[PDB]
């Protein structure tokens, strides 16, 4: 399967943001664990949501997860500078994991 | 206090093997999985394999089934991934993420990574 | 619900491990999800619960156990984790099921092990 993701997004301080997750399969259900990483500048990873909107110990609680449509999504409300990151995703076939291209949001 | 770092910026020849390691520190090894992804450049992330450090299970991807081999050592709590028949496409940066399968699959703890570069002797 | 098996450490051997074929053992504890070792790193938030056990049943029996009422059980067959799917065969294991799954993801694994 092929996990699609936006190339680039733009927003600004304390905007909501919205990003998405589409699968080629089909639709992104409960049974694909829709994770979400976060890629800051210098290699900084770190995981937000997992299995579809459960967050990590520590993350702040503006990174929501839901599905909106066919496709999981990352909701961001109230964008700080700090988020300024490539956002990946990953859906679970059979097993295996699959990530998408990543998305660049920049906060102005 | 959770913390994951893998070993120093390595050069090995085509056709041998390596391999990479990821102390794991802060907590209880046995009580998480470990995954293994590959970052190269205008490539995104690659899932190369997971593995459970109670009882040594493992998962790959179909890609990757012949290249990685994935190992524990419970004592010093270091994750393993031995990369064989190299080539110039196994030249990248490798992390070792941490998942919590508890009831739900999330990411937390990833490492800083390890450059791998597959040059020739000339 | 109904066919929910309450147990308890004493009655193991009488419940579950002495029965007729397949016997299963959902180890919940109502923090579904959390480890054991360091009871220090856990969760009550999550909502992945899946009591999909009453839906099951009605399609074999399962029990069903608490393990911060019952510290005993666990301990022996090296349930790290829960919650932890135990498949009892003949008053023994045959396969175990780790990290929850949904409806489709739990008959995956009973069909490949039953018939």
């Amino acid at each position: 399967a092929v996990v699609t993701q936006e190339s680039a997004l733009t927003t600004s301080p304390g905007e909501t943001v919205t990003l998405t997750c589409r699968s080629s399969t089909g639709a992104v259900t409960t049974s694909n664990y829709a994770n979400w990483v976060q890629e800051k500048p210098d290699h900084l990873f770190t995981g937000l949501i997992g299995g579809t909107n459960n967050r990590a110990p520590g993350v702040p609680a503006r990174f929501s997860g839901s599905l909106i449509g066919n496709k999981a999504a990352l909701t961001i409300t109230g964008a700080q500078t700090e988020d300024e990151a490539i956002y990946f995703c990953a859906l679970w076939y059979s097993n295996h994991l699959v990530f998408g291209g990543g998305t660049k949001l920049t906060v102005l | 206090e959770v913390q994951l770092q893998q070993s120093g910026a390595e050069l090995v020849k085509p056709g041998a093997s390596v391999k990479l390691s990821c102390k794991a520190s802060g907590y209880t090894f046995t009580s998480y999985w470990m995954h293994w992804v590959k970052q190269r450049p205008g490539r995104g992330l690659e899932w190369i394999g997971r593995i459970d450090p109670n009882g040594g299970g493992t998962k790959y991807n179909e890609k990757f089934k012949s290249k990685a081999t994935l190992t524990v050592d419970k004592p010093s709590s270091t994750a393993y991934m031995q990369l064989s028949s190299l080539t110039s496409e196994d030249s990248a940066v490798y992390y070792c993420a941490r998942m919590w399968y508890y009831g739900t699959y999330y990411f937390d703890y990833w490492g800083q990574g390890t450059t791998l570069t597959v040059s020739s002797a000339a | 619900s109904d066919k929910i098996i309450h147990l308890t450490d004493d009655s193991f051997d009488t419940d579950v491990l002495k029965a007729d074929g397949a016997i299963l053992v959902d180890f919940w504890a109502e923090w579904c999800g959390p480890i054991e070792e360091s009871d220090d790193r856990r969760y009550d938030l999550v909502g992945p619960c899946k009591m999909i056990a009453p839906i099951l049943d009605e399609i074999l029996t399962v029990a069903k156990l608490n393990i911060d009422q019952n510290p005993g059980t666990a301990p022996k067959y090296g349930i790290r984790g829960i919650p932890t799917l135990l498949l009892f065969k003949n008053g023994e294991v045959a396969a175990t099921k780790v990290g929850a799954l949904s409806k489709g993801q739990l008959k995956e694994f009973l069909d490949a092990n039953l018939a």
